């Protein structure tokens, strides 16, 4: 149907920790929505790449190997799922 | 012996990585030669990171090696921090700092 | 009493939103001044209001809830800097704005 | 002070900060842009997320170290697009 | 269903390198990942050279000069090392 | 590591080695409130990691 | 001499059907058949990785069409795209 | 001729067998070439039309490098699909931050 | 007219902006070149178009790197580049 | 050697870059950048050229290099 705000979903802790993992000591309060921008177009890349592998399948189901397919077209392969 | 890993000695599959060389199209024809040495080079990387990840798990008292150790070993080895610098490591984790 | 406006905004919505002390909330216009939700429930009568200014960037980024829109109330010299608009949010409020005919500085 | 220990706990932990479900929701958005109808792996899920924590969490160490720079202990915004344009 | 796994092969190389030493079913989904990784890069890169010195088959030397060039330095020399150790055995038997 | 070992071993100080983290701020007020609460509630061993967590896995085998 | 291909015929061939006027110096043109050797060179890459993971052994048109789709930035992909369904449809007319 | 057939100016035949000798496959497409070469025509068009325009601006009437690297630094897009990549001779898009100003 | 500081070191900018010519001189780079090959392969000659090549990448990593460090000392607050930006440069190059 | 990479042009490759003012361990210290990145790709250029049964280091070789390293470079080889 439709969805929104999913982004906002990513909580203030949720930055803060993530700072904090990073290395980060005092935070200034500007940093949550551009921190949740720049997640946002790091995953329409992500997604993208993703999405147009499974058009190629000729599948509807995005497989975690098309994930790490895209992941390795944006030059951050991971490793642990499917291969 | 019978089987090519074995008149190598080598632990992972000669015959069946000159299979994956042979269909993956890298050349028109794959040389014998070739597939012996590229699983002589994966045992060497499989065994060097496996030390390095079993050492983290002794320190960490576990028997058991976790993608913690295999995060920890890569970021703290410089010279297969550079050869994985790209990589993440799922569930890695981030060395203390 | 008040009635809510019947000015469309966005998507046939009846506010818009943009970021304050780090906090997101809605921008009412009504009949006589412009209602600002949540915290802290702020009132900008139109009569009070001296003026109001837009300050934008030159980016491909900019279509995406970028431009700014200053007001400025002298009863109280108190000045409001209203951040995040996108190119339509910017367009109909300023549709609104030269409709009520207040003074756009520039 | 506990703001200085709590760099140092998540720091050991393997676990992903960013909730499960509100990722999951966040990515069928995304997805519904490029194509509808799109049933996701739960796996593709979890690498999606992975892959966002350690790139944010890079984003912040190349932040601490622009404030550091600037003698600020504090990030402000102007390290993130620093540290962005400066990788790329 | 059948599915090509180097873990098997891992899993004895393991033991070898450290005996008590177990591993978590996640470890061994990123060494299967890792093998792969590594040689789709190797195998890429010896393709790469075979293109540009004209060469119609890949051979040792391609994927000697292939791992010198990924590899960093260290592990570059103890894997050229082993590896012609190993086709060496290869070829003596 | 070993220099600063041998040379507490020659000061006669005992030491901890540990890996957990609490305050230094909460420690030090509430032994300002009371020098024995600590020691009454474990002393120094406290740092020291009795149960955590449980990690494992199925099996790996083919 | 040996017989060296370039696709600098065919660029400027192109370049006239653009900018009659313009010319192309001998330098610049080797910059542009680098650039083409290297698009197609990341388009092919692409394309028999798509078939190499879908257990495709021969390249059709569909499998350069998700290279193109993918490689490029949406908004030539977009026209990319366009050109070469009008090309195939073209040559299956043709015979 | 099967490149008149689909009426395009790079080579289809010869894209048909540099993809048979690259090894990219056991098999290669028939709409394969044609459709890679519509492609590459297209982007080698895109590129000279900038860099033409760019050329007109500097007052030339032949292309530089100097032009190329205008053209693909300050289209936003090409800037992208080449970013990697440095041209010879190109040279830098004259940019100078504002504080250094008087 | 004497010219105050800066002006001149402004005017610089826009030139060598403008231009598309190589900084660094050609035979001293070559030596330089040379002098690093010594080490892999001893004896080593050089096609003159590979030493090009070799200096005009040299050049376009030099110049994205000295733009990284005057956006560190802008970000530093400080108009005079110093070696704390090449260091925070190339930190977050990575 | 490296030192042949003098104070004037490294400042001009500085004003290239857009720098106004210039500190003077600026100049030692990208003199040693220099060192490090011509280190980095020469090494692959040479070793490309050792497979190649050639004495000399060929451009078509260095671009190789640069690509591999992906500070790719155009016109200077085929």
């Amino acid at each position: 149907k439709v969805l929104r705000d999913n982004i906002q979903g990513i909580t203030k802790p949720a930055i803060r920790r993530l700072a904090r993992r990073g290395g980060v000591k005092r935070i200034s309060g500007l940093i949550y929505e551009e921190t949740r921008g720049v997640l946002k177009v790091f995953l329409e890349n992500v997604i993208r790449d993703a999405v147009t592998y499974t058009e190629h399948a000729k599948r509807k189901t995005v497989t975690a190997m098309d994930v790490v397919y895209a992941l390795k077209r944006q030059g951050r392969t991971l490793y642990g799922f499917g291969g | 012996a019978k089987t090519r890993s074995s008149r190598a000695g080598l632990q992972f599959p000669v015959g069946r990585v000159h299979r994956l060389l042979r269909k993956g199209n890298y050349a028109e024809r794959v040389g014998a030669g070739a597939p012996v040495y590229l699983a002589a080079v994966l045992e060497y990387l499989t065994a060097e990171i496996l030390e390095l990840a079993g050492n983290a798990a002794r320190d960490n008292k576990k028997t058991r090696i976790i993608p913690r150790h295999l995060q920890l070993a890569v970021r703290n080895d410089e010279e297969l921090n550079k050869l994985l610098g790209r990589v993440t490591i799922a569930q890695g984790g981030v060395l203390p700092n | 009493v008040i009635v809510p406006g019947e000015y469309k905004s966005k998507y046939d919505q009846c506010a818009v939103s943009c970021s304050f002390k780090a906090n997101e909330g809605y921008l009412y216009p009504l009949d006589n001044a412009f209602f600002f939700l949540t915290k802290p429930t702020l009132y900008i009568p139109f009569s009070d209001v001296s003026m109001v200014n837009i300050s934008r960037a030159g980016q491909t980024s900019t279509s995406s809830r970028t431009f700014d829109l200053e007001v400025v109330l002298r009863s109280n010299r108190g000045s409001t800097t209203f951040a995040n608009i996108s190119k339509e949010e910017q367009q109909l409020l300023e549709q609104f704005l030269k409709s009520k005919n207040l003074r756009v500085k520039n | 002070t506990v703001a200085l220990r709590e760099i140092r706990r998540y720091q050991k932990s393997t676990e992903l900060l960013i909730r499960k479900l509100p990722f999951q929701r966040l990515v069928r958005e995304i997805a519904q842009d490029f194509k509808t109808d799109l049933r996701f792996q739960s796996s593709a899920v979890m690498a999606l997320q992975e892959a966002s924590e350690a790139y944010l969490v890079a984003l912040f160490e190349d932040t601490n170290l622009c404030a550091i720079h600037a003698k600020r202990v504090t990030i402000m915004p102007k390290d993130i697009q620093l540290a962005r344009r400066i990788r790329g | 269903t059948r599915k090509e796994s180097y873990a098997i092969y891992v899993y004895k190389v393991l033991k070898q390198v450290h005996p008590d030493t177990g591993i978590s079913s996640k470890a061994m989904s990123i060494m299967n990942s890792f093998v792969n990784d590594v040689f789709e890069r190797i195998a890429g890169e010896a393709s790469r050279l075979a293109h540009y010195n004209k060469r119609s088959t890949i051979t040792s030397r391609e994927i000697q000069t292939a791992v010198r060039l990924l590899l960093p330095g260290e592990l570059a020399k103890h894997a050229v090392s082993e590896g012609t150790k190993a086709v060496t055995k290869y070829t003596s038997a | 590591l070993d220099f600063l070992k041998q040379w507490l071993t020659d000061m006669d100080i005992p030491y901890t080695v540990s890996t957990i983290n609490l305050n230094w701020a909460t420690i030090m007020k509430s032994l300002q409130d009371d020098p024995y609460q600590f020691f009454l509630d474990g002393g120094w061993n406290f740092l020291a990691t009795g149960s955590d967590d449980e990690a494992s896995d199925e099996s790996e085998e083919e």
